[PDB]
């Protein structure tokens, strides 16, 4: 079960931009060559979103070293990542994050998702290992590293998995009216943010933290290493912000631009006409 | 790191069937592979059998063939080896070791404490003392190499003096050999002048107290 | 069990590098690189010392390195320290058996070599007047520990019947051993010679006893 892998510190606070990404189609009601004008959680335009580095490799000096961060969600998250490794695997977002209250727990493996809204002690560090088993010759994968206790099971939803050369993955999650809403498009390496599901699951959702999958480290007799090591891993994060976008839809209906219209005074212009 | 823990040790009779428990801790049983070897008193390790990682059987060696059985319970952690028809070559430390499956580089990093299953029926029994007479000039020109054969002793230790204790310079008494049949067995040795053949005389006195005997047995040439 | 062949003892003076050799076949050494070292300390479980041929698990020192060739693989151990006075067992897989081979004793030196004296008794007439006749080779005062046994009849060897004491050390550091040979009565009177063959550091003594009555 729970694994106590802590660091010392997340020293540094590492920054980026964001230059236009985070639009997403706001209704799922398809509309014809219009201007359709909405005030809506979006992720503002050139917004300074934060590069998260979860699993960071020390060279050839040192081993890697594990800081996973508990972030808010404030009223919206922007969420991208772009992996070769299925490393990140999902996300767990709550409350408290133990047992006194639900919390939803998202994780995508190579067969399905399975998504859960549960009162989950989840351990103080959180991950899914995966390890082998013996009989079947297929390496698997546990949850009860993520969660030790799980009670209370509202919500229960398995489908096609998402998140599965480097494939960037763009994420926006809402959760409005009692139902957690997920936009989100991939693109192997202006585009359109598609809609993936509404989940009702009528939940408070205040604070999150992403999901990694932790390879078992199958140690020589004398190392004092972790025995969990996967890879490498990193991810962005931003936050969704109340503002009114101008959004320009084709005569497919695909939104070919968007316009911030508090971004300049220019936006500002095209906005008012 | 994985830690094995083995059952304890246990005696047995000929014709019997015993059942060695393995513990594994650190590592869940389903992640590394089980194999048993054993190792006589004083010989070198053999390997009775194992786990082929590749190819999901466990494997028995040739000489144990229907007679040992090795099983394993998931749930439990815990490694089993079962040896029936047990005999007194099967007197032995039993091991438990392990490799990792994955990487299949039969290397058996991590071992049990061992457990010691001991097979004899042997009860207490008195030595049978022999004479092991010299002859002229029989070792080192004017030596000569004489002793006393404390046979078929159970159970040790057996002590031996020459003369009542007044010959101890010369005198070797060697360490018993446990054989086949459960009982022990000894020779003891003096080295002296072949002048003295003639005149001094050489009495051997074994005394094996568990038995309750006391043995003195002259020995002269012949 | 003694699949792979390898030496009874080797010899080191503190400081100096030992080799230990293990030699098989092209089926299990010389087909696979999954070859392993251990040690052993006396009463006390094995322990990993080389494994995959060349690499070493971490705690293990420096000194110690494996390598193989053709069908022989072999362990040394340079910095020689009396933590390493201990037996020393290869192993390998067999592609459908993994097996363990004989043993080895690096004998740290802290004493000059010395050869073994070696006396053998024939059986007493006494005790051939129970029908059991039992030959007596004792082996005293030998530097190192190991020794090897061999028991031979006329000039053919005596497979079986033969159990040995494991070396004992006495008061005088070095170490001597014993060994019984049984016999029935029948046998000791058919063959004409009877010999303890005792091997020592390569040099190998020999007592010969035959039934002149
Ligand atoms: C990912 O999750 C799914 C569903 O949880 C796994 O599919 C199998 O689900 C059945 C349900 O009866 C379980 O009994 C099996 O154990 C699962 N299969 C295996 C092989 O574990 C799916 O396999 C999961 N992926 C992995 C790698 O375990
Ligand atoms: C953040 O966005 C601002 C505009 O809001 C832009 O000028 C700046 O370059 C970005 N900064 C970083 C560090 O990404
Ligand atoms: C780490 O161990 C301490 C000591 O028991 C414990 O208080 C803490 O909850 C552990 N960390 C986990 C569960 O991640
Ligand atoms: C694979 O592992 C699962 C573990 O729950 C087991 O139920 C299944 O039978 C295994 N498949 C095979 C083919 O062994
Ligand atoms: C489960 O949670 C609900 C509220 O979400 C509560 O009414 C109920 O008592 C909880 N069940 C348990 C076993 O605590
Ligand atoms: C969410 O929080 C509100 C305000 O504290 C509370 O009334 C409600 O019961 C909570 N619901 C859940 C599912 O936690
Ligand atoms: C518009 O749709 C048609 C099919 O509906 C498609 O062939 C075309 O590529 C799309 N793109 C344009 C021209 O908007
Ligand atoms: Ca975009
Ligand atoms: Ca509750
Ligand atoms: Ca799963
Ligand atoms: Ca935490
Ligand atoms: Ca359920
Ligand atoms: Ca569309
Ligand atoms: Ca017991
Ligand atoms: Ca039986
Ligand atoms: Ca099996
Ligand atoms: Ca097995
Ligand atoms: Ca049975
Ligand atoms: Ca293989
Ligand atoms: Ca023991
Ligand atoms: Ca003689
Ligand atoms: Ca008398
Ligand atoms: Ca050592
Ligand atoms: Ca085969
Ligand atoms: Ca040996
Ligand atoms: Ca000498
Ligand atoms: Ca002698
Ligand atoms: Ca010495
Ligand atoms: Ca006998
Ligand atoms: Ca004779």
């Amino acid at each position: 079960q729970c694994v106590n892998l802590t660091t010392r510190t997340q020293l540094p606070p590492a920054y980026t931009n964001s230059f236009t990404r985070g639009v997403y189609y706001p209704d799922k009601v398809f509309r014809s060559s219009v201007l359709h004008s909405t005030q809506d959680l979006f992720l503002p335009f050139f917004s300074n979103v934060t590069w998260f580095h979860a699993i960071h490799v020390s060279g050839t000096n040192g081993t890697k070293r594990f800081d996973n961060p508990v972030l808010p969600f404030n009223d919206g998250v922007y969420f991208a990542s772009t992996e070769k490794s299925n490393i990140i695997r999902g996300w767990i977002f709550g409350t408290t994050l133990d047992s006194k209250t639900q919390s939803l727990l998202i994780v995508n493996n190579a067969t399905n998702v399975v998504i859960k809204v549960c009162e989950f002690q989840f351990c103080n560090d959180p991950f899914l290992g995966v390890y082998y088993h013996k009989n079947n010759k297929s390496w698997m994968e546990s949850e009860f590293r993520v969660y030790s206790s799980a009670n209370n099971c509202t919500f229960e939803y398995v489908s096609q998995p998402f998140l599965m050369f480097k494939n960037l993955r763009e994420f926006v999650f809402k959760n409005i009216d009692g139902y957690f809403k997920i936009y989100s498009k991939h693109t192997p390496i202006f585009s359109a943010l598609e809609p993936l599901v509404d989940l009702p699951i009528g939940i408070n959702i205040t604070r999150f933290q992403t999901l990694l999958a932790l390879h078992r480290s199958y140690l020589t007799p004398g190392d004092s290493s972790s025995g969990w090591t996967a890879g490498a891993a990193a991810y962005y994060v931003g936050y969704l912000q109340p503002r009114t976008f101008l959004l320009k839809y084709n005569e497919n209906g695909t939104i070919t631009d968007a316009v911030d219209c508090a971004l300049d005074p220019l936006s500002e212009t095209k906005c008012t006409l | 790191q994985v830690q094995l823990v083995q059952s304890g040790a246990e005696v047995k009779k000929p014709g019997a069937s015993v059942k060695v428990s393995c513990k594994v801790s650190g590592y869940t049983l389903i992640e590394l592979s089980m194999h048993w070897v054993r190792q006589a008193p004083g010989k070198g390790l053999e390997w009775m059998g194992g786990f082929d990682p590749e190819d999901v059987e466990t494997i028995y060696a040739q000489q144990f063939q229907g007679r040992v059985t090795m099983t394993e319970d998931t749930s439990t952690d815990t490694a089993y080896m079962e040896l029936s028809s047990l005999r007194s070559e099967d007197t032995a430390v039993y091991y438990c070791a392990t490799g990792w499956a994955y990487k299949s580089t039969w290397y058996f990093g991590y071992w049990g404490q061992g457990t010691l299953v001991t097979v004899s029926s042997a009860s207490t029994k008195g030595p049978s003392v022999f004479p092991l007479a010299p002859s002229s000039k029989s070792t080192s020109g004017g030596t000569a190499a004489l002793g006393c054969l404390v046979k078929d002793y159970f159970p040790e230790p057996v002590t031996v003096s020459w003369n009542s204790g007044a010959l101890t310079s010369g005198v070797h008494t060697f360490p018993a050999v446990l054989q086949s049949s459960g009982l022990y067995s000894l020779s003891s040795v003096v080295t002296v002048p072949s002048s003295s053949l003639g005149t001094q005389t050489y009495i051997c006195n074994v005394n094996h107290k568990p038995s309750n005997t006391k043995v003195d047995k002259k020995v002269e040439p012949k | 069990q003694s699949a792979l062949t390898q030496p009874p003892s080797a010899s080191g003076s503190p400081g100096q590098s030992v080799t230990i050799s293990c030699t098989g076949t092209s089926s299990d050494v010389g087909g696979y690189n999954y070859v392993s070292w251990y040690q052993q300390h006396p009463g006390k479980a094995p322990k990993l010392m080389i494994y995959e041929v060349s690499k070493r698990p971490s705690g293990v020192p420096d000194r110690f390195s494996g390598s193989k060739s053709g069908n022989t693989a072999s362990l040394t151990v340079s910095g020689l320290q009396a933590e390493d006075e201990a037996d020393y067992y290869c192993s390998s897989y067999a592609g459908s058996r993994m097996g363990f081979g004989g043993g080895t004793k690096l004998t740290v030196l802290g004493q000059p070599k010395a050869a073994p004296s070696v006396t053998l008794f024939p059986p007493s007439s006494e005790e051939l007047q129970a029908n059991k006749a039992t030959l007596v080779c004792l082996i005293s005062d030998f530097y190192p520990g190991a020794v090897t046994v061999a028991w031979k009849a006329d000039s053919s060897p005596v497979k079986a019947g033969v159990e040995t004491t494991t070396p004992s050390k006495q008061s005088n550091n070095k170490y001597a051993a014993s060994s019984y040979l049984s016999l029935t009565p029948e046998q000791w009177k058919s063959h004409r010679s009877y010999s303890c063959q005792v091997t020592h550091e390569g040099s190998t003594v020999e007592k010969t006893v035959a039934p002149t009555e």
